[PDB]
RNA sequence: CGUGUAGGCGGCCUGGGGCGUCCCAUGUGAAAGACCACGGCUCAACCGUGGGGGAGCGUGGGAUACGCUCAGGCUAGACG
RNA sequence: CCUGGUCCACCCGUGACGCUGAGGCGCGAAAGCGUGGGGAGCAAACCGGAUUAGAUACCCGGGUAGUCCACGCCCUAAACGAUGCGCGCUAGGUCUCUGGGUCUCCUGGGGGCCGAAGCUAACGCGUUAAGCGCGCCGCCUGGGGAGUACGGCCGCAAGGC
């Protein structure tokens, strides 16, 4: 019945990607799109858009992959080699402004929910705030 | 000129024993068989020959291979009729990948090709006269098209890839542009320049292989008539 | 020709009527020291032969270690079979803190400062191939966004 | 192996409260020790002086994405 | 005859009423036990006969409790897929049981084989996951000592936890 919808979205994404798919449709969720917007506003996916599978509103999420490769396993590298939820329903993960993560020595990101919106490992830091460490991509 | 030819009788092949990857190249399933989408075929043919042409004009050798009977003979033709090496018999293992060592035999070929015409034939017992002569029959039986250039190919063209995927592999580990005419019973991905279309009916094979060699020559000078295609072609 | 320092050498054995027959495995590393390292494991009837082959096989298998200031571009954990391994870049003038293996490989890698640790099985061979895939998976801020162009 | 109590966890949308959570300010956090300088005994060991950091907890002001909660609605879960 | 669960179709109703589940309660092969009944065949034990150095066995001839039924106990197991339950996501091919349709086909439920990606120490697994994920329970922490001892709880006992 889906306990944590968000962790799912990531997984749906983490799977569709691992096979190289055009787009994936994660179920409608304002807060979800946020992690999406951010996910794109940071250039991890071509983008997304609302749809409806018979009164069932989902969200097309277009995946971005790399260039074809030379040699065996000519499988194109991916934009997202790793996404994993942090704060889980079975163990909420909160962090203070000084506690925010440093994802992949800076190359990475760390979406998170804050009292004043949904920011990232830099944004939130710049805003100098804190909140539920939603997760981390890179 | 193109379309018509193909639309003629050179598309749609293997049925219900496909590969989902190759789902991007296919129009529908008529009475069972998978009817490949020629519309797209064409597009691919382009990029492919583009490459061929962008190579046939820069002094580059190509290696053709086809170890299947319903496509042997022809491949033997189009190759000699272009000076491009090729493989019609048993594609030895480790050719490209163990060239230096396979070559060793090519050298053994001439080793005999020379002792063939010589006064040393006056002697030598019947034991060897048969041994060597035979040792050559086969020797000559496999390298008839794998000699020409004592240097790896800059690429390789092929009929049914999966049928000879082993060659393909070798090619891929050594980084060597892979081009080939594959049908629905094969996986694109590991194929660089994909010519989607029937791999068994010599009808399609001849055509796609034909206009290929010509194109190889159009970039060399000497445009002529086609090669011996019919002799028992249905 | 590079540095060419061999990780480990051993004497495996096989059984057969009358007795056991031997062979030798040599694992070698070959790096220039500018970002090129190769890992070749050579096996053959005799130490020397083994050694050499390791080198040969090695050169034939190398990788562009994207160094930076003398250390790695970022932190990385790589599980390879039973073995696992961590790689953390340390500020200049730190040291190459790792076990015999990741070192020998990372020394020639060109890195001069890097923090490490072998996890799970400490088997050479495997940690070896483990280290490789580690490096072979590194990124720079460039080739990073170089991917997120759009 | 099953049924199920406590407990743990919980779909989508709109609004009120603001306990969790987060920010600011202020009190507190003895000295000694720990870290940074600088000096005192020939050096050091000891020692002096100044600086810098301390989770936690109280009070005052504020934020509301997420968990909580109350309230109104929905039909993809569940039941008929 | 009485009765449980489960599957499909129709978009009709409720409107998050859900998942899990310490303890608890129930069920729980065979063997075994209690009261009463039944008893052909088979058959621990037992007695003969062979075999053998011996043969408290394997083979042969006999043979009781038991195996059966009613009611009540015992509650273990290679109680095994040796794989906790629930939900979501990730190529296909093949044959097979069962349901529906403007029925060479499409679509739903279950059981097998082969296998994408991926996982694995390997064997193998692979939309019936051992893949990628979340919730909750159970449990593990070198071998022998020992599933033994003691204590407690249960049982008529054998014993069990
Ligand atoms: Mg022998
Ligand atoms: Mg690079
Ligand atoms: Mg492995
Ligand atoms: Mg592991
Ligand atoms: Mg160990
Ligand atoms: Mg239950
Ligand atoms: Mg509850
Ligand atoms: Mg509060
Ligand atoms: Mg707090
Ligand atoms: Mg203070
Ligand atoms: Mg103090
Ligand atoms: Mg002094
Ligand atoms: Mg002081
Ligand atoms: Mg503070
Ligand atoms: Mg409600
Ligand atoms: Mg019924
Ligand atoms: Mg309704
Ligand atoms: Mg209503
Ligand atoms: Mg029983
Ligand atoms: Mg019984
Ligand atoms: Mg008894
Ligand atoms: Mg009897
Ligand atoms: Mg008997
Ligand atoms: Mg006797
Ligand atoms: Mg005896
Ligand atoms: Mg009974
Ligand atoms: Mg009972
Ligand atoms: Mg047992
Ligand atoms: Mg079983
Ligand atoms: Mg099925
Ligand atoms: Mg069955
Ligand atoms: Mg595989
Ligand atoms: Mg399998
Ligand atoms: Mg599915
Ligand atoms: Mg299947
Ligand atoms: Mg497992
Ligand atoms: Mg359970
Ligand atoms: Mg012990
Ligand atoms: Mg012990
Ligand atoms: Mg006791
Ligand atoms: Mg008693
Ligand atoms: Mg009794």
């Amino acid at each position: 019945m889906l306990t944590d919808p968000i962790a799912d979205m990531l997984t749906r994404i983490r799977n569709a990607t691992r096979v190289y798919k055009e787009s994936t449709d994660v179920p409608a969720s304002r807060f979800k799109e946020e992690i999406l917007r951010i996910l794109a506003r940071e250039g991890f996916i071509k983008g997304y858009e609302r749809v409806d599978v018979d009164g069932k509103p989902y969200l097309r999420v277009y995946l971005k992959y790399g260039p074809r490769r030379q040699g065996p396993d000519p499988r194109p590298e991916q934009v997202i080699h790793h996404i994993r939820r942090i704060s889980k329903p079975g163990r909420r993960v909160y962090v203070g402004v000084k506690e925010i993560p440093r994802v992949r020595r800076g190359l990475g990101i760390a979406i998170l929910s804050t009292s004043k919106g949904v920011l990232t490992d830099r944004e939130a830091r710049k805003l100098g705030v804190g909140g539920e460490l939603i997760c981390e991509v890179w | 000129v193109k379309e018509l030819l193909e639309a003629g009788v050179h598309f749609g092949h293997e049925r219900k024993r496909w590969n989902p990857k190759f789902a991007r190249y296919i129009y529908a399933e008529r009475n069972g068989i998978h009817i490949i989408d020629l519309q797209k075929t064409m597009e691919e043919l382009e990029r492919t020959f583009r490459f061929i042409e962008d190579l046939a004009m820069r002094g580059g050798t190509i290696l053709f291979v086809g170890t299947k009977k319903q496509a042997q003979d022809i491949v033997r033709m189009e190759a000699e009729r272009a000076g491009m090496p090729y493989v019609n018999q048993r594609w030895l293992g480790g050719m490209l990948t163990n060239f230096k060592t396979i070559s060793q035999r090519v050298h053994r070929l001439e080793e005999l090709e020379a002792l063939f015409a010589s006064p040393e034939i006056e002697e030598r017992p019947k034991k060897e006269q048969v041994r060597l002569k035979h040792e050559l029959e086969r020797l000559q039986k496999y390298l008839s098209g794998f000699r020409l250039l004592k240097r790896l190919p800059d690429a390789i063209f092929v009929v049914d890839p999966t049928k000879e995927a082993i060659a393909v592999r070798e090619a891929r580990k050594l980084f060597i542009p892979v081009i080939a005419l594959a049908d629905t019973d094969s996986d694109p991905d590991l194929v660089d320049y994909i010519i989607p279309g029937n791999d068994d009916a010599i009808r399609s094979i001849q055509l796609i292989l034909s206009r290929a060699v010509d194109l190889i020559i159009q970039a060399r000078g000497g445009v002529v008539e086609p090669s011996p295609s019919y002799a028992l072609v249905q | 020709d590079f540095e060419e320092k061999m990780i480990l050498i051993r004497r495996t054995a096989r059984m057969q009527a009358g007795g056991r027959r031997f062979r030798f495995g040599a694992l070698v590393v070959v790096g220039d020291r500018q970002g090129r390292v190769g890992l070749g494991f050579g096996k053959a009837p005799e130490v020397p032969l083994a050694v050499q082959k390791a080198g040969y096989y090695a050169r034939r298998n190398m990788v562009e270690v994207p160094l930076q200031n003398g250390t790695i571009p970022h932190e990385i954990e790589v599980e390879f079979g039973a073995s696992k391994i961590v790689l953390k870049p340390a500020a200049p003038g730190t040291g190459v803190i790792a076990g015999a293996v990741p070192r020998a490989i990372l020394e020639l890698a060109g890195v001069t400062d890097i923090l490490t640790k072998e996890l799970g099985s400490r088997n050479p061979i495997n940690i070896a191939y483990a280290t490789m895939e580690a490096l072979r998976q590194l990124r720079t801020k460039a080739d990073v966004e170089r991917l997120r162009k759009g």
